[PDB]
């Protein structure tokens, strides 16, 4: 019952692949950034999304009105 | 106790601490500045079994050779770094609750625990020299010797299977690296380099337009005359070309690139057509950059860096010997993947190679002090405070550790350092006895790093010729001798 | 395990090679074609995209697939022997039992 | 009252017969342990042989003490203990079972997600479609509308993952079991001989005398008992251990030729040409 | 048979013993690693450094 | 920080006198489910969001760039031999999902990268905490809010919790009023 | 005899616990603890100590299922009923006559 | 050998044959047999098993209800 | 809460005993016990020879 190793590939068969770093001249890609706004707008959408969905505790809705 | 005596000083503490914040962002804006236009990407690889990210100095480690700062300033902007990682249980309160002060207060018994803001003294160099002969070198001492122990049992396995992993010609520098504390006898820092025969060859793949060239000194030495000669960019890159043309028959007549022979790595043929696509014979179909001339052959830009550590990789050391390499260079190493310690080691690794450069710059060892000389080599981990050693023997230690952090490989590194934390204890009190002969001294001209040494035979070990006696010796060491008798 | 295994192998490789030979013969301009352009806007190939990447990828892929649909597929083999079961009728909720005034 | 949810659980004598199998390891000292040295470096090599040694040493010599004091020390659990089917596959295979995936976890869980991203495996894998087929699509086999069923996919492809890991759960589950109806089963028929042999004697009271002698049948029943109880576990081990080899570590061979290095006193870096 | 029996097959009562044995087991573990090999004296006696000088003359 | 102390015994009452659950309890609930389950992914939205100010380009790059993408599978040596594979061929192993063109718009983005580690992880999990956290505690907020306004056996033991009695004496409360005008007692 | 051999009647006794009550004291134990603490709810400790609680009650509470289990709402033996012709109506008409 | 999901491969690309030979056929031939083929075995006989079964389904609990008058 | 009936209290005497066969006191193992206990004293205390003089 069941399969084994013998009738299996290797773990390295599979992941046979060691590493090679690669680097790469700069150009200047990585300059004049834009959008210098961005994260003020992203948290303030984040702080929005959490506020719609923000719910109070009420625990004055259990008070004794009978 | 240090608690109260903290609390008294964490008023004046904060004001100190935003203003060296503030000078870690002034410094880091300056760096990235400079790297964003002068360094490369080093893109981000995964481990063999590609899960989580490998790290390499070759690569990661760059060195702003022309950075306009001073040293001090560098050391203060390493050592704010270290007490933002240091500023961390101050967030303990703000995830545990009002109850989340207790972590504090430990954090505030020990001064070995705080950031620089909580210190007396003012120059870095005194706060740093403090801190260490207080807390980091007795955090140290208490790792080197089991860290070489893991180093050590990483070559030679585990379970008596030594005969299957180690190596006979790297048997007697193993031997004078790992166990000098017997013999008493100084080390020479090529026998550590020589426990890189563990590893294969580490290689250097230009990438062009047509194929990748392997890099050799030949090619490596041509870029760099034509670098010195400064010539107009049509001119450069023509040059470049003819050489990488040169270097690209070069290595077709040489069989290939080492790497296409090597386990692990390989460069795939040409494609295979399949059934109907096969052409009668050519059963192959060529790719496009073939339809290009050889003429034409041009450098990307673009480079691979194959170390080849079958070995010696940080990925196979595992979950401990990581830890405690992280441990022993005084770097954290809690609760994280082997993937971020490699990367805090890798800027460790990044900080010291810029140090260098900087002393270099300076005008060498020599003209750092003595309290500065001594600090640099705690931050290499190459002294302990319980020494009390001489000019000379800092200077050659530093030499050393500088060529052996030249290479590029932590595991060497770290052999190298944990023979000098391997200090024993008597259980008499007359023994060991006052010694007879001076202390230790030694001289930057005593240290062999611009010769090669092969690895001593096993059982057949050799002994040490000075680098003096070698001929012309006064024409190498004029450098060593002027820096010296001024 | 059994004898039949080298049938399958040869099989599967049939099918693959296959495959890849119609991906040799109709050449390039796959990207032009529709196809592409809509498997560009589906998130069926983002996920088998992002199955095979590094990073863990190929356990989150797993987990995803398991935490969405692959308790479905759990209750869905569990139901095979349901259907052909004699079972009684649903006794449907009242909805009578549970309101109560408040004091 | 409703909230009460009450059990019932049983207990008998566990502490005091439990805290000598552990005292006794002192004695034993291991005395398995170059066996199984043997054994592991047999069957693999890695980093990680001792920590799989310690495990296996460990089970290993708490099945020889137990079974020792299943036959000498007779008292209380110590005679259960080697007839219980609960010892036997949780407290022998259990361990055994589950020793791989502790020590070796980290690959086989790699491999294991990697699985299921079911693909063909080819060697020499020069092929160029094979790449595109494999990132675009997801495999090299046709993937097209099986997300119409990717509810049973995904499970299924599970099992695909772990079916050669499977037979080890068998094998250790079949050994464990036979190792329990070996011990009942014998311990059964020889008092069933002995029981009906006193019937015999006790019935005819001229053969109610020790008449083979009072050390005789004795001694040669401690020797049948000792020696076929010790080629059980002999059995037990030494397959345990030739079945996790072929089930479990053949996964794990990863031959490194050595390459001789030639740059050790100089390294290219990024700064070598930036 | 008495141990033909699904109630011994997750007997509770086997579970603490197997409890107790391997929490005492990793109690004494740092005892069983106790054992001094004799490997390192061997180092120390028979590992002789090259103490023969140079001499040019 | 409040609501979740109550809700603890709310359920178990509501576990073990579920027979006496109405739909509108059964919405509510599912209700909460809604938002638990919508949490995962707004936290995962929230790390990736997070984790992308403090990535630099190489860490981006890492995840656009094929020749990362493709490491599991393909060989290196297959991208260092140019033409190899074409540009469109390079194209389509792109990814082409909504992580995967945000990260394209965030290359030219300005942000405030960080060495790759513990901290440009936390700068994504810290947010997306919260986000997880303080959802599913409004959620329960919520679930405790709408209970009490229920006209059910339920609401009024979250109710006569909420006064701040004991779970035992609210239990023999609520099921005096259950014996008698629910069941019928005799 | 061999299989009072084969018996482990070592046992001492009978522990009895209310898992319903170890239960709720638990409860109020965290609850107790998160109170002391005054443990905000990003916390590491109330996330441990209330959200699998909640989420395993919210399952159990939201579950609708149109069938019990297997073997507790169908494919269960039940002996054949009676049909109302041939023998069986014959038989309960002869038991409605010897009756009355 | 002759492992699971496994194939070798001679100097042409082409897969070596284990046990049977298929690729002397035309790749017409062989891509209207692969074409509806899949990387899958057992669940399509798995789906099919619950599809006659499905066919065979029980409808008792709804005639009890009127759902057939 | 805690019991200790007084079912389990009952008389005790060796004279009610059944008892053994010299089959069942065979498998018991004593005679086993009683010869190896002398072969592994034995061995190992006749193992560690102390010097002597050859007469
Ligand atoms: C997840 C991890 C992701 C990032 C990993 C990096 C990291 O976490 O750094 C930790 C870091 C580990 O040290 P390191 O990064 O290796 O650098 C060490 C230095 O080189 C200096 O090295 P050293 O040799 O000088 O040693 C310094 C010494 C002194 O260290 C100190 O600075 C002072 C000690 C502060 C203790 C803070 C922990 C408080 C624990 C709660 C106590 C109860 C609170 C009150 C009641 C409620 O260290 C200690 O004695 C103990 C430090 C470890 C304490 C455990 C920290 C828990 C981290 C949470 C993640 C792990 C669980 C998963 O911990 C610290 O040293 C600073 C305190 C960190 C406070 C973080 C607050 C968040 C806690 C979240 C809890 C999560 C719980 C989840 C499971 C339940
Ligand atoms: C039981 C025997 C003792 C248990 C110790 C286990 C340690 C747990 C731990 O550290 O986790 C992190 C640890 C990894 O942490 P790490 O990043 O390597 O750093 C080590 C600590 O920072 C190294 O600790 P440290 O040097 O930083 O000292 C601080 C530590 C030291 O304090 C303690 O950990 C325990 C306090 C009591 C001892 C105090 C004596 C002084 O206390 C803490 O603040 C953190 C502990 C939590 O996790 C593991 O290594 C795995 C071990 C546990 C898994 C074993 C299998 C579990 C059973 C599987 C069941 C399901 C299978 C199916
Ligand atoms: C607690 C503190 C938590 C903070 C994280 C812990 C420290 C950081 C860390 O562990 O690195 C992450 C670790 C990376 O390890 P690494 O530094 O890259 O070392 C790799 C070296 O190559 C490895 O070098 P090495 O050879 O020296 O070390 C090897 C080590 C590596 O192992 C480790 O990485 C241990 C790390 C300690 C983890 C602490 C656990 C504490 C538990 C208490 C949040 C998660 C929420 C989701 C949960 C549900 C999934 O040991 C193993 O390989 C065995 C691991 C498995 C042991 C347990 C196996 C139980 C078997 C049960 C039988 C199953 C039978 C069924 C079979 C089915 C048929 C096939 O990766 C992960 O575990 C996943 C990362 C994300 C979650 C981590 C935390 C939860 C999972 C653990
Ligand atoms: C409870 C519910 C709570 C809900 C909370 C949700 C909201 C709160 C937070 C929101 C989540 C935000 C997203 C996030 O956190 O992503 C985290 C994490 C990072 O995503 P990423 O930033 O895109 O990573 C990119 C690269 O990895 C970047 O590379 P790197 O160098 O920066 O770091 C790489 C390192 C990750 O570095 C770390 O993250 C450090 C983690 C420690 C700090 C905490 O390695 C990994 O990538 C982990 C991949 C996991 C597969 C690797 C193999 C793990 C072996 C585990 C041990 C052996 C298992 C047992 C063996 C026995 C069975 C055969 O994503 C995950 O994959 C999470 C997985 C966590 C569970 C792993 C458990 C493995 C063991 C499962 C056993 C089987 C049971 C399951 C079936
Ligand atoms: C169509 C049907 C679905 C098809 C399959 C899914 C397709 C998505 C996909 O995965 O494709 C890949 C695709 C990746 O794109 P890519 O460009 O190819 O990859 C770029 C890089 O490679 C990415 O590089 P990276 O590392 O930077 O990316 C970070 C990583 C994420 O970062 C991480 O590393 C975290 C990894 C999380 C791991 C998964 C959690 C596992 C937890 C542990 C499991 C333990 C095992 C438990 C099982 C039992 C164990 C015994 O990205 C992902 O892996 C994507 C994860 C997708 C989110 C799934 C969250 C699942 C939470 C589990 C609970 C789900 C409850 C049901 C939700 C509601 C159902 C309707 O994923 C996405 O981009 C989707 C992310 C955005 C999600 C938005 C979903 C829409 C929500 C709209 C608002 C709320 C709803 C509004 C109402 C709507 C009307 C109803
Ligand atoms: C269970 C979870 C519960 C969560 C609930 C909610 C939690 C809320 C509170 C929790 C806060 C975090 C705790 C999360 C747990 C995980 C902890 C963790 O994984 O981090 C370990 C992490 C391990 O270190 P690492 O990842 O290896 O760092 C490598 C370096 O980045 C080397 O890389 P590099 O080359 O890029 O070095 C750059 C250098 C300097 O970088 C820079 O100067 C610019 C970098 C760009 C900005 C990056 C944003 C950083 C965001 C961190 C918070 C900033 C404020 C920090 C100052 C506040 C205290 C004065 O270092 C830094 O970037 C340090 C950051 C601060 C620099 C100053 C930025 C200006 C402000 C009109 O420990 C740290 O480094 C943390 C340092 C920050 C400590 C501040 C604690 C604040 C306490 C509250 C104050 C009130
Ligand atoms: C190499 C030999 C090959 C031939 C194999 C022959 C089978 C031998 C089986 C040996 C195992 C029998 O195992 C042995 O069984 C006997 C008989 O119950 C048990 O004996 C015990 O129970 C019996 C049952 O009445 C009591 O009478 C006896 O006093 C007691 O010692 C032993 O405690 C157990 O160790």
């Amino acid at each position: 019952m069941g399969g084994k190793a013998s009738e299996a590939v290797t773990i390295a068969f599979r992941f046979p692949h060691r590493t090679t770093f690669l680097v790469k001249q700069n150009v200047g890609q990585k300059l004049n950034k834009g959008h210098q706004t961005f994260w003020q707008l992203v948290a303030g959408g984040w702080l929005f999304f959490l506020l719609i969905n923000r719910t109070s505790f009420k625990p004055k809705l259990a008070a004794p009105k009978v | 106790t240090a608690v109260v005596k903290n609390l008294a000083k964490l008023p004046a503490a904060t004001s100190q601490i935003l203003t060296n914040v503030s000078k870690l962002q002034t410094f880091h804006g300056l760096l990235e500045e400079r790297r964003d236009k002068y360094a490369p990407l080093a893109y981000h690889t995964y481990d063999n079994l590609k899960q989580k990210t490998t790290w390499h100095p070759i690569a990661h480690a760059w060195v702003d050779e022309g950075l306009p700062v001073s040293k001090k300033e560098y050391n203060e902007y390493c050592w704010l770094k270290k007490d933002m990682q240091r500023l961390l249980p101050l967030a303990s309160p703000f995830v545990f609750g009002i109850y989340g002060i207790l972590p504090l207060a430990v954090w505030l018994s020990n001064d070995g625990y705080l950031p620089s803001a909580f210190s007396s003294k003012k120059d870095i160099v005194s706060k740093k020299l403090e801190w260490y002969s207080s807390y980091g070198d007795d955090l140290r001492q208490q790792v080197g010797p089991m860290l070489q122990h893991r180093l050590k049992r990483h070559l030679r396995g585990t379970l008596n299977n030594e005969h299957r992993l180690m190596l006979d010609e790297v048997t007697e520098s193993y031997k004078e690296i790992f166990y000098s504390h017997y013999t008493g006898q100084l080390r020479d820092v090529r026998k550590c380099a020589h426990l890189r025969l563990y590893d294969g060859t580490s290689t250097v793949l230009l990438l062009t337009n047509k194929e990748p060239v392997e890099l050799t000194s030949e090619l490596l030495q041509k870029w760099n005359a034509i670098k010195a000669a400064k010539l107009s960019p049509e001119e450069e890159k023509k040059a470049r070309n003819e050489a990488l043309i040169e270097a690209y028959k070069e290595q077709e007549l040489h069989g290939g690139p080492h790497v296409k022979h090597m386990q692990g790595y390989g460069i795939p043929a040409d494609t295979p057509l399949l059934g109907e696509n096969a052409k009668g014979d050519q059963y192959t179909q060529p790719p496009e950059s073939a339809s290009i001339p050889l003429e034409q052959l041009e450098w990307t830009g673009d480079t691979v860096f194959i170390p080849a550590e079958y070995r010696t990789e940080m990925e196979d050391w595992g979950r401990e010997l990581t830890k405690l390499a992280n441990q022993f260079l005084l770097l954290p190493w809690r609760f994280v993947s082997n993937a971020w310690n490699q990367r805090r080691l890798v800027s460790w690794f990044e900080e010291i190679l810029q140090e260098d450069a900087l002393i270099a710059k300076e005008g060498g060892v020599q003209a750092l002090s003595d309290d500065e000389l001594k600090v640099a080599l705690l931050d290499r981990a190459v002294i302990r405070c319980d020494e009390e050693l001489t000019r000379g023997d800092m200077e050659a230690r530093y030499k050393e550790i500088s060529w052996l952090m030249s290479l590029r490989n932590p595991f060497i590194v770290l052999a190298w350092q944990t023979g000098y934390y391997r200090s024993t204890y008597s259980p008499e009190d007359d023994l060991p006895e006052a010694s007879i002969l001076p202390k230790l001294n030694r001289t930057v001209l005593d240290v062999d790093v611009h010769n090669e040494l092969a690895p001593d035979h096993p059982e057949k070990p050799l002994p040490r010729v000075h680098p003096a006696l070698y001929p012309n010796s006064h024409l190498a060491l004029a450098k060593e001798v002027a820096v010296l008798a001024k | 395990s059994s004898p039949l295994v080298p049938v399958w192998n040869d099989l599967r490789a049939l099918q693959v090679f296959t495959s890849q030979e119609y991906m040799q013969k109709r050449g390039p301009g796959f990207t032009n074609t529709l196809e592409y352009k809509l498997s560009c806007l589906n998130p069926v190939k983002w996920y088998d995209m992002m199955k095979v990447m590094p990073g863990g990828k190929a356990f989150v892929g797993t987990a995803l697939g398991l935490a969405l649909f692959g308790g479905w597929g759990v209750e869905f083999v569990k139901n095979i022997s349901v259907m052909t079961k004699e079972k009684p009728p649903i006794d449907w909720n009242n909805e009578k039992l549970g309101h109560l005034t408040r004091s | 009252m409703l909230n009460s949810n009450i059990y019932i659980i049983i207990y008998g004598g566990i502490i005091m017969y439990s805290i000598m199998i552990i005292i006794q390891m002192f004695l034993y000292n291991f005395s398995n342990k170059i066996y199984i040295e043997v054994e592991i470096n047999k069957y693999i090599l890695s980093k990680n042989n001792i920590d799989i040694y310690w495990i296996i040493c460990n089970c290993t010599i708490i099945i020889i003490i137990t079974t020792l004091n299943h036959i000498i020390n007779k008292i209380g659990i110590y005679n259960m203990i080697e007839y219980n089917i609960c010892y036997w596959l949780i407290g022998t295979g259990l361990g055994l079972y589950i020793s791989p995936f502790i020590v070796f976890g980290y690959k086989f869980f790699v491999y294991i997600m990697d699985l299921n991203n079911y693909s063909l495996n080819i060697y020499h894998n020069n092929n160029k479609m094979n790449d595109i087929q494999q990132i675009y699509n997801g495999t090299n086999y046709n993937d097209t509308m099986i997300f119409f069923i990717k509810d049973i996919n995904n499970i299924f492809t599970i099992y695909r993952s772990i079916n050669f890991f499977m037979n080890w759960l068998y094998q250790m589950i079949y050994y464990g079991v036979r190792m329990w109806l070996v011990f009942v089963l014998h311990s059964f028929s020889l008092g069933s001989f002995g029981e009906l042999i006193t019937v015999i004697t006790d019935n005819n009271l001229i053969f109610n005398v020790f008449y083979i002698g009072l050390l005789g049948l004795g001694f040669i029943l401690y020797l049948i008992v000792i020696f076929y109880l010790g080629i059980q576990i002999y059995v037990y081990i030494s397959f345990s251990l030739s079945f996790l080899h072929s089930t479990i570590l053949l996964f794990l061979v990863n031959y490194i030729p050595h390459y001789n290095n030639k740059s050790i006193f100089n390294t290219f870096t990024n700064k070598s040409i930036y | 048979l008495i141990p033909v029996s699904l109630v011994d097959l997750i007997n509770i009562n086997i579970i603490f013993y197997i409890l107790l044995l391997y929490t005492l087991l990793l109690f004494f573990i740092p005892l069983f690693l106790a054992s001094i090999n004799y490997t390192y004296h061997y180092i120390y006696k028979y590992y002789n450094y090259n103490y023969n000088f140079i001499n040019n003359n | 920080t409040h609501a979740e102390l109550h809700l603890f015994d709310l359920d178990e009452f509501m576990q073990t006198y579920k027979r006496l659950q109405t739909r509108q309890d059964w919405l509510i609930e599912n209700k909460c489910k809604k938002s638990r389950l919508f949490s995962y992914v707004a936290a995962v939205i929230a790390f990736t969001v997070g984790k992308s100010a403090t990535m630099s380009d190489e860490a981006i790059l890492a995840k656009i760039d094929p020749y990362v993408t493709s490491e599991v599978r393909v060989q290196r040596g297959a991208w260092w031999r140019s033409g190899y594979f074409t540009k469109e061929e390079v194209e389509m192993m792109t990814p082409k999902g909504p992580i995967a063109r945000y990260y394209k718009f965030l290359l030219g983005v300005r942000r405030f990268p960080l060495k790759h580690g513990a901290l440009s992880w936390a700068c994504g999990f810290v947010p997306a905490w919260l986000t997880f956290t303080s959802l599913n505690h409004w959620a329960q907020n919520r679930r405790l809010n709408r209970y009490l306004t229920q006209e059910s056996v339920f609401g009024e033991m979250a109710r006569e919790l909420v006064r701040g009695k004991t779970a035992d004496e609210a239990t023999t409360s609520v099921m005096a009023r259950v014996e008698k005008e629910i069941l019928g007692v005799h | 005899s061999p299989n009072e051999h084969l018996m482990f009647f070592d046992f001492s006794s009978w522990l009895l616990v209310d898992f319903g009550k170890r239960w709720e004291r638990w409860v109020s134990f965290k609850k107790s603890f998160l109170t002391t603490t005054r443990s905000p709810y990003w916390s590491p400790q109330f996330f441990l100590l209330t959200f699998f609680q909640l989420r395993n009650s919210n399952v159990k509470l939201c579950e609708n299922w149109n069938w019990a289990p297997k073997g507790d709402d169908f494919n269960l033996l039940h002996n054949s009923a009676a049909e109302p012709f041939g023998r069986d109506l014959k038989a309960h008409l002869e038991r409605e006559a010897g009756a009355k | 050998g002759e492992l699971s999901e496994y194939v070798e491969v001679n100097e042409k690309g082409m897969p070596k044959p284990q046990a049977l030979s298929l690729w002397n056929m035309p790749y017409a031939k062989r891509r209207a047999l692969t074409k509806f083929a899949r990387g899958v075995r057992w669940q399509f006989i798995v789906l099919f098993i619950a599809l006659y079964n499905f066919k065979n389904r029980d409808d008792s609990h709804l005639l009890r209800r009127g759902a057939y008058n | 809460p805690s019991t200790s009936p007084a079912d389990k209290d009952v008389p005790m005497s060796i004279l009610h005993t059944h008892g053994l066969s010299y089959v069942n006191w065979c498998m018991s193992l004593a005679p086993g016990l009683l010869v190896f206990e002398g072969f592994f004293r034995a061995r190992y205390y006749r193992s560690r020879v102390p010097p002597s003089r050859t007469v």
